[PDB]
Parts: structure tokens; C-alpha cells; sequence
């Protein structure tokens, strides 16, 4: 009954829901603002996210927004060859990333995220669970009841591993192989936060305040 | 079966290159920027532990069958991960202390002044977060090995091949962890994903290291390359 606590099918519903002046920095910023305007829509369709207190909802979203977007545009970029497919439809390539001062991040996204998801054929369901795991992060500081949050996260572990045993029985170590993208995702997500000063997301509006107004909406 | 051999090899590799907290005779000696004396003892043990971590690596099945460059690349990059993980399995929550491989036991302020500095509370929080896991020699060893044989590391000559070495390790951890904890299989992903917290700490740790190679002249000479050159 693992899939009943945290339904795979409802998680993919959340992914499929929020799935989508021209210069590098502008292109990245506007791609970020777009996906930012719809995380709250995504998280709301994650099982039991809405049943959490509203102050906890804000915290979890402000804690993983960058890493939720990176995971999402990395998997989306499996199509593109040697580049990033932004949520706005634009293709960003190495030089364009160097122009934006994020060439090293670009290279890491390609080798540690896109290539790995490509070679193991990570489907959108597993990406969704990975993002749900990122969402239900119990270390998020200020959380009112973290025990509920990692009870929720562990339900995603249970569902995801159940799904992997089901759809890929010939690959017993596939659940672990998926999880091993999460350290890379965290590593890369940290480096991106170093560039926030150059990428004005929203009208310099505090990310915190933005999500809350989306939630109390 | 053949996985139990792997578990036993990895446990033996860990046990020989890193003794457990409980079998170790302890000895001992406010917050400041850096206690240079503690730093000397701390830096002198960290060097020994590096050497032991290389010994541990060469004991891992099929590690030395990598390109000697990729061997260097992997050890050079998982280096702090294993040090930080190892010392955190020597944490004593009663005394809020950590014990080194010679018995040296420092408390939180001493760990801070020894070189942990602003990273002190991160590391100590990570060690506390390990206590509920109740990890033993085999599990600590496996987690280290999984952390070392990482195909994500850049400049790898045979990245796919490292990925192959890592797979039997991920299986071993899964079955071993869940056998000892039959009513709560979430402990396996919970233990793997500690690597995520470990990378973060280690990343900031690499910040700390460059600051100290300059503020402490002639500190931390490179030494993984050349020992592995032989
Ligand atoms: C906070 C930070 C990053 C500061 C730099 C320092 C370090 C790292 N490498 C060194 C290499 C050579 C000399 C000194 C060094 C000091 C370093 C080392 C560690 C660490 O676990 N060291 C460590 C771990 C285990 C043992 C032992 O089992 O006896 C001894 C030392 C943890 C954090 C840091
Ligand atoms: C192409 C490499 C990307 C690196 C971006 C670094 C910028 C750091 C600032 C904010 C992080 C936002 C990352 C981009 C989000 C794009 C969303 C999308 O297209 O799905």
C-alpha cells in the first residue's frame, strides 16, 4: 500500500500540469520567472502537500525552488544536443552560458544531470518523485513539524522504489541509481545560488514573499 | 552469497583503515578563529587519515584495476567526503565530542578551533543526524565506498567503468541495511541520501581548505597523487 500513501499517478499529474529581447541573461531570467509562477500549482497537486500548514508550505517551496527548476529543465534538455532547453522554448548553448557567466554550471548540468538521466532513460514519473523528494525536505529550517515532512518524503521513497521494482524488474539497483542524481542536483543547485545577484528573478521580489502570495491566493 | 563476500571485504577494508569508536582508548588535551596548536594535531591526523583512506580504497574490490589517473581523480575528489563521514561516526552525544583514530577526543569548541571554524555546527549537526541510523562498520564502509566510486566526477577517463564498480556496492548496502532493520526499509534511501548532506558540507569544506592553505603558510601539501603514483 506504498503507492496509496503517495500515488505515483498523482505525482505525474503534477509534473504534466506545469510542464510548458533575446540574450543569455534575459533568456534565463524569463525562463525562471515562468516556472516560478507555476511551482505553487505543481506542489498543490503533490499528494498531502496542501494538508501541511501554510507556513510550512512556504518554507518547503522557498527551500527547493531552484533545485526543483534545475531538475526539471535538466530532464527537459535530454532532447537538445549539447545544450539547455529553457521553459520558454529557447535553446541555450555553451557560449551563450559563458556569456551569462555560468559556463561551468552549464557543463555540470550536461554531464552530471542531462547525460545521466538520458543514459538511464529516467521517465517523467521518476523525475516527479525525485522532485517530490526534493520538495519534502525535512531539514528546511523553521518547519513546524519535520517528522510529518520526512514521513511524507519516506512515502515517496516507498512509492518510487515500488514503481521501479514494477516497471523495471530487470534493474534491481535502479531506485538507487535514480537517487544518486540528488547529490549532483544539490551540488549544482548550490552553485546557481551564487549567481542570483546577476539574475533578477521577478521584480527583485523576495522569493519568499512571492510564494506566500501564491499560496494565500 | 557473492554479495556477502563484498560486504565482508568492505567491512574488513574499513575496520583495518579505521577503528571503531568503542574500541579506542580516549585521550584529551572558548571560540576563537583558529587554535594553531590544535590545527597542528588536527592537520597531522587528517594526513594519516588520508593515507588510510587511500589504503582503504586500494582494498576495495577492483579499485586498483582502474586507470591510475582515474584512481587519483576519484580519491582527490571524495577525499574530504570520507574524512568528514569518518570523524562523524566517532561522535559521542553525551559529551558532544569527536574522537580521532589515535584516541584524541575533542569537544565542539575544540573541533571549532582545530579548523572546523564556521563549519563546526554543520558537521556536528550531521553527526547527530547519523546517530538514528545506528550504522556499523560494514555500513560506514559501504557508504564510503559508494562515495568514492562516483562516476559523476569530471576528468574521469573511464566514467562508465566507475559506474560499474559502484553498482554491486549499492546493492550490498540495500540488502545489508534492510536485513538489520527489517521493519523499516526506508533506512536504506535515508542512508544513501546522507551523501547529499555530505557533499554540501564537503563543498563548504573545500572553501575552508583554500582559506587555510593561505592563512597557514605551507599547509596541506598535496599528497594523494604521489602516494598513488607508487
Ligand atoms: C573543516 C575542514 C574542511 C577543514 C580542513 C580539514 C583538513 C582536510 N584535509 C587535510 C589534509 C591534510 C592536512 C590537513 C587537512 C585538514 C578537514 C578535515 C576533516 C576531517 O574529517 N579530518 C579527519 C578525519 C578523521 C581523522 C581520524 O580518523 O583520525 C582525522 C582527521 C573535516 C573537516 C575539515
Ligand atoms: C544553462 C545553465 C543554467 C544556469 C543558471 C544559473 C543562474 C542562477 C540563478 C537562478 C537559477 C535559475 C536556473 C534557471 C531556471 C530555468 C527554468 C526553466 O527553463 O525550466
Amino acid at each position: 500500500s506504498a503507492n496509496e500513501d503517495m500515488p505515483v499517478e498523482k505525482i505525474l499529474e503534477a509534473e504534466l500540469a506545469v510542464e510548458p529581447p533575446n540574450d543569455p541573461v534575459t533568456n534565463i531570467c524569463q525562463a525562471a520567472d515562468k516556472q516560478l509562477f507555476t511551482l505553487v500549482e505543481w506542489a498543490k497537486r503533490i499528494p498531502h502537500f496542501s494538508e501541511l500548514p501554510l507556513d510550512d508550505q512556504v518554507i518547503l517551496l522557498r527551500a527547493g525552488w531552484n533545485e526543483l527548476l534545475i531538475a526539471s529543465f535538466s530532464h527537459r534538455s535530454i532532447a537538445v544536443k549539447d545544450g539547455i532547453l529553457l521553459a520558454t522554448g529557447l535553446h541555450v548553448h555553451r557560449n551563450s552560458a559563458h556569456s551569462a557567466g555560468v559556463g561551468a554550471i552549464f557543463d555540470r548540468v550536461l554531464t552530471e544531470l542531462v547525460s545521466k538521466m538520458r543514459d538511464m532513460q529516467m521517465d517523467k514519473t521518476e523525475l516527479g518523485c525525485l522532485r517530490a523528494i526534493v520538495l519534502f525536505n525535512p531539514d528546511s529550517k523553521g518547519l513546524s513539524n519535520p517528522a510529518e515532512v520526512e514521513a511524507l518524503r519516506e512515502k515517496v521513497y516507498a512509492s518510487l522504489e515500488a514503481y521501479c521494482k514494477h516497471k523495471y524488474p530487470e534493474q534491481p539497483g535502479r531506485f538507487a541509481k535514480l537517487l544518486l542524481r540528488l547529490p549532483a542536483l544539490r551540488s549544482i543547485g548550490l552553485k546557481c545560488l551564487e549567481h542570483l545577484f546577476f539574475f533578477k528573478l521577478i521584480g527583485d521580489t523576495p522569493i519568499d514573499t512571492f510564494l506566500m502570495e501564491m499560496l494565500e491566493a | 552469497p557473492e554479495v556477502g563476500e563484498l560486504i565482508e571485504k568492505v567491512r574488513k577494508a574499513h575496520q583495518e583503515t579505521f577503528p571503531a569508536l568503542c574500541q579506542l582508548g580516549k585521550y584529551t588535551t572558548q571560540r576563537v578563529s583558529l587554535d594553531i596548536d590544535l590545527w597542528d594535531k588536527f592537520s597531522e591526523l587528517s594526513t594519516k587519515c588520508i593515507i588510510k583512506t587511500v589504503e582503504f580504497a586500494k582494498q576495495l574490490p577492483g579499485f586498483t584495476t582502474l586507470t591510475i589517473a582515474d584512481q587519483i581523480t576519484l580519491l582527490k575528489a571524495a577525499c574530504l567526503d570520507i574524512l568528514i563521514l569518518r570523524i562523524c561516526t566517532r561522535y559521542t552525544p553525551e559529551q558532544d565530542t569527536m574522537t580521532f583514530s589515535d584516541g584524541l577526543t575533542l569537544n565542539r569548541t575544540q573541533m571549532h578551533n582545530a579548523g572546523f571554524g564556521p563549519l563546526t555546527d554543520l558537521v556536528f549537526a550531521f553527526a547527530n543526524q547519523l546517530l538514528p541510523l545506528e550504522m556499523d562498520d560494514a555500513e560506514t564502509g559501504l557508504l564510503s565506498a559508494i562515495c568514492l566510486i562516483c562516476g559523476d566526477r569530471q576528468d574521469l577517463e573511464q566514467p562508465d567503468r566507475v559506474d560499474m564498480l559502484q553498482e554491486p556496492l549499492l546493492e550490498a548496502l540495500k540488502v545489508y541495511v534492510r536485513k538489520r532493520r527489517p521493519s523499516r526499509p526506508h533506512m536504506f534511501p535515508k542512508m544513501l541520501m546522507k551523501i547529499t548532506d555530505l557533499r554540501s558540507i564537503s563543498a563548504k569544506g573545500a572553501e575552508r581548505v583554500i582559506t587555510l592553505k593561505m592563512e597557514i603558510p605551507g599547509s596541506m601539501p598535496p599528497l594523494i597523487q604521489e602516494m598513488l603514483e607508487n
